[PDB]
């Protein structure tokens, strides 16, 4: 089916207002109604907007839906942000050529409760000991950041790698900021045949790259 | 499906319909009524409302136009191309006390021997001088006297608040360096004189819902072939029709089994392509605006 | 009132099959189309499959087409999902959802609580511990980072200490990653003065008591 | 009742309502559609049907014919019946035909060849179906004069007087009564009500009873009254006889809505 | 209630037409609908006329119904009588004052057919066995007659006996004729003290007597 | 096929109680008003009671009000009549009836078979069977059997145990003021055979289960 692309994360201070975008990859956004779900961790999801702009009863008017045809997107807008609005938000539409339901990738909304903080990134190459066991793991460690949402991209030389990546969901540490890690599995041969491998971490529009070489 | 059971339920609904329409809880008394036949003024009035020409019952009254030898014809004179019909407003107020009570007023004329198309117009008398066109009728010849009926509710409502007010029924005029066609040069237009002269017939008050549903052709049906409109308010009817006496919203037609159904619909014009020439088609009864129990 | 309670979630060897249930109360379940939606840990919602209220009509996402089958039985007001040839890809929380008019118009009006199915073969297993040799962290701060990689263990937990508890400052042990295989790995890192790397030795003490595994690994520079 | 379930069902019913009105089994193939916007001649004709001014089951096709080349006392409008025969090809297909047109004080106009209208200060539409029916049988036109009153005072007679036009046409393209005891359709059935015999009522003096009738029968949707008639009655309150009219008392015909 | 009065009995021959009237004691006949039922011996009633003059389907149009305001009555008319028309006919109406369903007393229509036939009478004196137990009954057996009306009278020698008489009703026969039985019982004393006893059967103005004696 | 099947009738003495039932089928019973109508043996029809389709409005003839109650169970498609303090005058065939539109407009459109209620003091008894002496063209002869003083009526008579139908006339029973029934049955037979054949008279009384068989012949 088509794709619905949402930003990985948005954040704003309490009382402020924020918008979450939902762009459709192909065909006109007006072909189909768009739905918006809120999901709090541990909870099953609930509706905040349906039929592009309608609120279920009990959903306050701080939640509004809209459609921008000029940019083939749907927007969820939340005004007077409150701590309780922290959740993942999903948009949802329908295709008619796959008779299928399509979801956006989801957006973590953080209601800022402390100053923004950039991640520090440490990248380790595989050890001699792992290589002598015919394996190879690159370890990318990400810490001290707020809000708790990052994107991780790996490169072989300067080419993106997606196979063999596993990245954790960030969680808060004793310092009150977030940490995460991502692991890239290679064969020893891949690790030795490339000039370098990179881990690049995106947070609040900013990227930090670390790179290691045989 | 037992029509005998339906008749039973239709009959019991009639009982409730008539009492509620009269805003009675139980049928009234008698015996204060004497025996035998109704007064002929009552029969004349009743016959008048059965001559052929809101939920709650209307009281029917009648006021005949003032007799033609009084001051009618002291001034403007009856004719065969123009007739004059005056009413004592105090008598009108006697039949319908305040104007808000009036629900309908009909001016009734008993047309005579007719043997050619006459086109006539109804006019109201004003201030004390001029006239306002009210309406017109195109009367096919006939060798049978037929009643004419004109709706004059708004005018009579005003009269119910002068003291002698009148109508004029005249002949029509074609107008086209200007030319005009005439009728009035040959030899009474409609019945005046006698107790079938013109009269005002008066009806007065005495002293399940449409649900919104918008259809987007692309969004709801995956239909790209309709180029216009993009969507429309189809709406629909829903809600119960059960059976003091409401009766007016639940079963006003006194069906044996009322249904929530569209009361007023309207069409939907669409533009689409057949082959590759554009078509414009009107589809009847697509949009529900109101519902009723019937 | 309107409720959907699910059952039958569990842990299943990779090639096997479960059948989830979704019992419905509070409404005429017979009249309603019903859906299944799933969510892999940390990832988005993914529509799985749908049936008409009669039986009759069934649609599926490509991701499960030849494998999953929906069924329902209105006499028990219960919706089912026979899953076939499960995978770690299919490891997810499964939700049954009722549509709002129709999923394509108003989405899903109600969801169940979810049951987790984890498709793994992970057996109780101790880690391999590999040293992560120091490299420069901040030249201007005069620090290096070094650590230990505690790879491929099950189940949690694992405890990590440095120099038998004498080293605390600069120690960060990270939350484990749950791999596709059902096994966990974590790393523990120490920020230390780089000028000391020739004098101070650094050993990470790793314990995984589920398998009575205790490992000390010396972490040194390299040539 | 769940309103959302019934909404699901109205929606799927619109699918077949539209298609069967067009006598279509499936939406017409649109792989030959001329691309981009649509002709403004078509849209102008769509605009004219959608909006209204002072004014059967199957889809009727809509066609418009403008006018060919006067005062503010009269406006003459002509059309060639050639151009109209191309719109509605044979006269019996004609469903409806309306004439369209586009001030400080009230004025009162007339249509001759018919009707007349009173215009309030500030389009316009006239039903001319019968006139346009026979024109399709060679050049005909419409008269929009002003109105005049005439009467007689002594021997004295008196008279007083105070995007081009377009013809919009719809066309088809190239009620049951039961007396049987058979229920196969929706129909009006006879039912006589006798006030004394059926209700125990002695207090209504005039109509001893009336033909109320009723609707009944299946529909492929309820069988309900289409046309009703009022019932007048006579009764006494105290010593006072009263005539009352009751609306919607007599079922004359039934439909399915 | 008010009363509905009908003649007890009418006898007519096949082909002829008959009228059964049903007259209302108080209140105008026009105040309530009138129904008519036919009831054949040993079966439940059916309708022949309802709503004063409507005929149920299956009923031959020989049956018609009418209302006569002048005599405050309703009438069932059966034209061209057939023999199967023999039956009891009940009119029915309704009393609003009492909320009561009102029936007439019924009319037995004897539809003749078949010629007149005289009864056969056997008369049995009391048994050897019955006097032996201090009881004496005379059994008077009437048979083979038509139409089905008889009267029976016993006599003690010459004087008429009323006491101890029980007489059955006429019942239809082997052969569409009619039979009845009368019983007289007395003491043994009264049985042989009188000279002789007789039951005499009167049928269509003719008497047949049978006599028994001690 | 509208059907109304009634049951519960029987013999009972005055003061006791019977409950009649009317089992309906072939129609949706609970939509209809239902009635009871009764007919005393040899007398006219008499309306007894009416009940509304849900059962709250019940009306009775004055001859039964306060003694009878009508009721219905609609889940069982059954109509009921509860008869208390039964009197002789209550002896009748009881019919349940469905109105045609409404009884006051179209009368009754369907009647049940009827169930008989007999209110009598008489206790069950078997009959003494006395024979009818053969005597009084002479080529025939009157043979019969008297059966006297029995309570529940239905009683059956045959001759020769079956091989004689030519001549049997069995007469409908009479009811004495005693409260008890008696009947007789005759056979005309050739007097050619009164000296040869032997004519067996059999009579069956199910309520008694007392079957006395008497054979007919003359007396000295
Ligand atoms: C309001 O409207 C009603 C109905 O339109 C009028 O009622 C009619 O009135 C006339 C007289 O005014 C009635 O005529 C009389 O009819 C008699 C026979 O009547 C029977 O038949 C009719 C139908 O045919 C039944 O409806 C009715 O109930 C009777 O059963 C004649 O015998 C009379 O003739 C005698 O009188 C005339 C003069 O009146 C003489 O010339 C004759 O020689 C003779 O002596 C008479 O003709 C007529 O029956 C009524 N019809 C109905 C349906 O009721 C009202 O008159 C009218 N009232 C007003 C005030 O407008
Ligand atoms: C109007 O009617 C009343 C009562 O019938 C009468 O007294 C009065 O004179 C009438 N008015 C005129 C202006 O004649
Ligand atoms: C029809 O009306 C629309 C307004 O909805 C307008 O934009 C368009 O230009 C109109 N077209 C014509 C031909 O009048």
């Amino acid at each position: 089916n088509f794709m619905l692309t949402q930003p990985h994360s948005v954040s704003e201070s309490p009382g402020k207002t924020v918008t979450i975008s939902c762009t459709r990859s192909s065909g006109n956004i007006d072909n189909n109604y768009v739905q918006w779900y809120q999901q709090r961790p541990g909870s099953s999801p609930t509706t905040v907007i349906y039929e592009d702009n309608q609120r279920p009863s009990g959903v306050p008017d701080r939640f509004s839906g809209s459609i921008d045809s000029s940019s083939n997107s749907a927007s969820l807008t939340i005004s007077g942000l409150k701590t309780e609005d922290e959740a993942d938000y999903y948009c949802q539409s329908y295709d008619y050529d796959t008779q299928g339901v399509v979801f956006g990738g989801g957006t973590k909304l953080t209601v800022l409760g402390q100053p923004k903080a950039a991640p520090s990134v440490t990248l380790f190459p595989p050890s001699s000991e792992e290589l002598q066991a015919n394996k190879a793991t690159l370890v990318c460690l990400i810490s001290d950041f707020y809000p708790g949402a990052v994107t991780v991209a790996w490169k072989a030389d300067s080419s993106p790698v997606k196979a063999g990546v596993e990245t954790t969901t960030p969680s808060k540490q004793s310092n009150n900021k977030y940490a995460a890690s991502s692991y890239l599995s290679l064969t020893p041969e891949q690790w030795k045949s490339h000039r370098s491998y990179s881990c690049q971490v995106t947070h609040e529009g900013s990227t930090v790259e670390k790179t290691v070489a045989p | 499906i037992d029509m005998e059971l339906v008749k039973r339920k239709r009959i019991e609904a009639i009982r409730g319909q008539i009492l509620s329409k009269l805003r009675l809880a139980s049928p009234p008394s008698q015996g204060e009524v004497p025996p035998g036949p109704l007064p002929e003024a009552v029969l004349a009035l009743y016959n008048s409302t059965r001559d052929r020409v809101d939920y709650y019952a209307k009281e029917v009254t009648r006021v005949l136009m003032v007799e033609t030898h009084n001051e009618i014809y002291d001034k403007f004179k009856q004719s065969t191309h123009s007739i004059y019909m005056f009413f004592n407003t105090s008598e009108l107020r006697e039949a319908v006390p305040e104007p808000v009570l009036l629900s309908r007023a009909e001016l009734r004329l008993l047309r005579l021997k007719l043997k050619v198309e006459q086109h006539v117009e109804l006019y109201q008398k004003y201030s004390n001088n001029s006239w306002r066109y009210l309406s017109n009728r195109l009367l096919a010849p006939s060798d049978s006297p037929e009643w004419l009926s004109f709706d004059v509710t708004g005018v009579v409502r005003q009269w119910l608040s002068g003291e002698i007010e009148g109508f004029r029924l005249s002949a029509h005029c074609s107008c086209d360096t200007l030319q005009v066609d005439i009728n009035g040069f040959t030899t009474d237009l409609a019945t005046i004189h006698g107790m079938n002269r013109p009269f005002l017939l008066l009806m007065a008050t005495p002293l399940c819902c449409v649900r919104q549903l918008y259809i987007d052709f692309r969004k709801d049906l995956g239909w790209k072939w309709i180029h216009e409109p993009k969507g429309y308010h189809a709406n629909f009817c829903l809600g119960p029709c059960p059976y003091l006496a409401l009766y007016n919203q639940h079963n006003p037609g006194a069906s044996a089994a009322p249904c929530c159904v569209p009361q007023a619909l309207e069409p939907l014009p669409i533009v689409y392509y057949v082959g590759r020439k554009p078509k414009v088609e009107q589809l009847s009864n697509m949009i529900v605006r109101s519902c009723k129990c019937s | 009132q309107v409720q959907l309670v699910e059952s039958g979630g569990g842990v299943v060897q990779p090639g096997r099959s479960l059948r989830l249930s979704c019992a419905a109360s509070g409404f005429t379940f017979r009249s309603y189309v019903m859906h299944w939606v799933r969510q892999a840990p940390g990832k988005g919602l993914e529509w799985v499959a749908v049936i008409s209220h009669e039986g009759s009509l069934k649609y599926y996402a490509d991701s499960v087409k030849g494998r999953f089958t929906i069924s329902r039985d209105n006499s028990k007001n219960t919706l089912y999902l026979q899953m076939n040839s499960l995978r770690a890809e299919d490891t997810a929380v499964y939700y049954c959802a009722r549509p709002r008019i129709a999923a394509r118009r108003g989405g899903f009006g109600y969801w169940g609580q979810g049951t987790l199915v984890t498709v793994s073969s992970a057996s109780t297993k101790g880690p391999s511990v590999f040293p992560l040799a120091p490299s420069s962290k901040s030249t201007s701060g005069g620090t290096a980072a070094l650590g230990c990689l505690v790879k491929d263990y099950f189940p949690e937990p694992v405890t990590v200490s440095w120099n038998s508890g004498a080293l605390t400052s600069g120690v960060h042990t990270f939350p484990a990653v749950l791999q596709s295989s059902g096994l966990y790995s974590l790393s523990s890192v120490v920020t230390v003065p780089s000028s000391s790397l020739g004098t101070q030795t650094y050993i990470c003490n790793v314990n995984h008591k589920p398998s009575n595994t205790k490992v000390d690994k010396k972490v040194e520079p390299k040539s």
